[PDB]
């Protein structure tokens, strides 16, 4: 019922930047947290941030705070994940998901519903 | 909701279903609750303080799962749905007690004898608990949603009729079935509140054609909370989260929101009546054991004295005087009529004031002893009778009060969330069982000690009840102050 | 006080099919069951099919047991009555009426009350 088109992964060199982007075409309410998780190759699955359509609120996952800056655009209904001082131990298999209910735990990953199929980012 | 044709037979097996399963799912309450601390004491061994806690524990269950059990009505299952589930735990934990008591099945399931029984007991009470928390918050508004199509006139005499339904399961279970469990024997006096209960599971059931439902939409709460997440994140403040003030949401939600903001604050101002309502019920009956009962006698018997006007003050009520006061206007609303009710509850209290002064002055003088459920009680010499003018006044404030009670919780609630307001209005009233409760330790306090003395099955005449009462009455006149302030401002804002 | 009118009657050869309407008025609020009644010529007056404006079971009897078809439109107020391969012996004149209880032997017409003009039916 609710579908999440990734666009921006791209691969660079240690001390870059980059802008992920994540769009949807599921409905626009029903949807109260909007979520990105990073996870490497054979390595458990991490949230890296997440954000509120209602609040705006934003959770940054504590190990990279900091460097990274999530954002929302009503308009467009797709939000940004701007990075920077990219290191190679960001380089990992990325997600965007949503769910109906984020009060209870905004990170872990056993709270949201619909997923997507992901972006893989590269840093060397 | 109900075709044109037959509309007038739809609706009165629409409601002699839903009032022929709450005087048998009352039935199975008081089946249960009215002679358990007796059965548990008996040559097979618990003491004074252990069976009490169970009947403690069971009634906390009963109020702080009625509003849990009404979110699950109006999110998932709806209120029909939701019945049949919770009767099915209120007849499968029902069905641990019969087992309990019989000699032939007691063994396998207590256990091995000792040569106790804590395991089944509590499991079947947690079960039991949890049925009547769930059907008491589902019954009453799917009861009046029957009748809601001819306006609030035929809302108020539903619950006329069924809370006269309600004290009639009272009279039946308290007199009928506690007779049969003391005397006769355990097994067959447990094992018709088990069937009672299998009966309304299938009374409403086989007449699921005649009730009116309406489907379950849970997305009412989900908008609920976000509009609380907005407001406190960021004219009343949940004004902005309009759309017309620039917010993302629709207009008639936010009034649902605002809608509980109101409610709330009245139940808050009920918690006094309920405190000084719980203690009148168990503080009397420790008083009429001490008065010289007529010339064994169950101790059930002495509860039903007011469970036996409000089945002969109803029918006058609901034929004499609620048309005198139609015709003319005189006290149309629903806050008017529990703020007469909370002044009856204050004259009965200090009625009964009265009535103890006199009493101990009189066993100063001459005692005679009685033993009344086994027991003995050191009773003045006066009749059990003189006590009439004390449960009248509580008779009158139980047709004011718990009867306009009931009506302005469901017609004072969003129709997205009636069973969750119900739901607080019985979890509420619990605060007011158990903050009552403390007020009478902390009186008999070794500082005050105006009931240090009394104990289990303990003597009152060295301890002081009489002050007691008037204290009662006195945090039943502040109440009824401070309850018409907050009344006149849901009024003006209404 | 109720109102009944028969329609739909008429003369069919063998095997036909009749719709009989038989619309209600008034205070129409207070109907429990309505029927349908047959009275052949020198026979006494005798019922049809019956069926409950309450819960919809409808009854029927062993003589036309598995042909006929009672229902009922709440929105215009009317039963239909429908019978399946006609028999010259059900050749008669047939009425419709109502009862504010009718619980008991729905089939027996002294339980019911109102009554209609009446409809004939020729089959051959």
């Amino acid at each position: 019922q609710v579908q999440l088109v990734e666009s921006g992964g791209g691969s660079v060199q240690a001390g870059g930047s980059l802008r992920l982007s994540c769009a949807a075409s599921g409905d626009i309410e029903t949807i109260w947290y909007l979520g990105w998780f990073r996870q490497a190759p054979g390595k458990e699955r991490e949230g890296v941030a997440a954000l509120s359509t209602v609040t705006g609120s934003t959770y940054y996952a504590d190990s990279v705070k900091g460097r990274f800056t999530v954002s929302l655009d009503n308009a467009k209904n797709t939000v940004y994940l701007q990075m920077n001082s990219l290191k190679p131990e960001d380089t990992a298999l990325y997600y965007c998901a949503a769910a109906y209910t984020g009060w209870m735990a905004p990170l872990w990953q056993w709270v949201y519903s619909y997923w997507g199929q992901g972006t893989q980012v590269t840093v060397s | 909701g109900r075709a044109a044709i037959g509309a007038f037979h739809g609706r009165r097996l629409a409601c002699a279903a839903v009032l022929l399963a709450e005087l048998l799912e009352r039935v199975a309450f008081y089946g249960i609750t009215s002679n358990l601390v007796l059965f548990l004491n008996g040559p097979p061994d618990w003491e004074g303080a252990q069976a009490s806690q169970a009947l403690l524990l069971f009634m906390g269950i009963t109020y702080l799962v009625s509003p849990f059990g009404g979110w699950l009505a109006d999110a998932l299952l709806g209120k029909f749905g939701t019945i049949l589930l919770s009767m099915a735990l209120y007849l499968l934990g029902m069905l641990a007690f019969p087992v309990i008591a019989a000699p032939h099945t007691r063994q396998g399931l207590c256990g091995d004898i000792p040569l106790y029984c804590a395991a089944a007991t509590f499991v079947g009470l947690v079960l039991v608990g949890l049925g009547v928390g769930s059907v008491k918050a589902n019954i009453t508004p799917f009861g009046a949603d029957q009748v809601k199509d001819r306006g609030p006139e035929a809302t108020r005499r539903f619950f006329n009729w069924f809370y006269w339904s309600i004290n009639l399961g009272a009279i039946l279970s308290l007199g009928g079935i506690a007779y049969i469990q003391q005397n006769v024997s355990f097994v067959i006096g447990y094992s018709i509140p088990a069937i009672c209960i299998g009966i309304s599971f299938m009374v409403f059931l086989c007449g699921q054609s005649f009730f009116i439902t309406k489907p379950p939409d849970g997305s009412a709460f989900t908008d609920m909370f976000k509009i609380l997440a907005y407001s406190c994140c960021s004219q009343s403040l949940f004004e902005m989260a309009k759309l017309s003030r620039g917010g993302p949401f629709r207009e008639d939600k936010v009034e649902d929101v605002k809608a509980l903001v109101k409610i709330i604050p009245v139940f808050l101002a009920l918690i006094p009546y309920w405190t000084v309502y719980f203690q009148m019920q168990t503080t009397y009956v420790l008083q009429s054991l001490h008065l010289k009962i007529p010339e064994t006698f169950p101790a059930a018997w002495l509860t039903m004295f007011d469970a036996v006007l409000i089945l002969i003050l109803i029918p006058l009520k609901d034929k004499l005087v609620d048309p005198v006061l139609k015709r003319n206007g005189l006290l149309p609303s629903s806050l008017k009529r529990i703020a007469v009710g909370m002044f009856f509850v204050m004259c009965s209290a200090f009625a009964a004031g009265i009535l103890e002064s006199n009493r101990l002055k009189i066993v100063k003088v001459k005692t005679i002893n009685q033993t009344i459920g086994n027991v003995t009680y050191h009773a003045a010499d006066m009749p059990i009778w003189w006590q009439i003018p004390q449960y009248v006044l509580i008779g009158f404030s139980e047709i004011f009060a718990s009867i306009a009670g009931l009506e302005f919780a469901y017609s004072a609630a969003p129709k997205s969330m009636q069973s969750a307001i119900m739901g607080l209005f019985f979890f509420f009233s619990g605060i007011g069982s158990f903050v009552g409760s403390g007020l009478l330790a902390l009186v008999s306090i070794k500082e005050i000690g105006w009931m240090s003395n009394h104990t289990d099955f303990g003597n009152i005449n060295g301890c002081q009840l009489n002050y007691y009462f008037f204290l009662l009455a006195a945090i039943q006149g502040a109440t009824l102050l401070l309850f018409l302030i907050v009344s006149v401002k849901y009024d003006h804002q209404k």
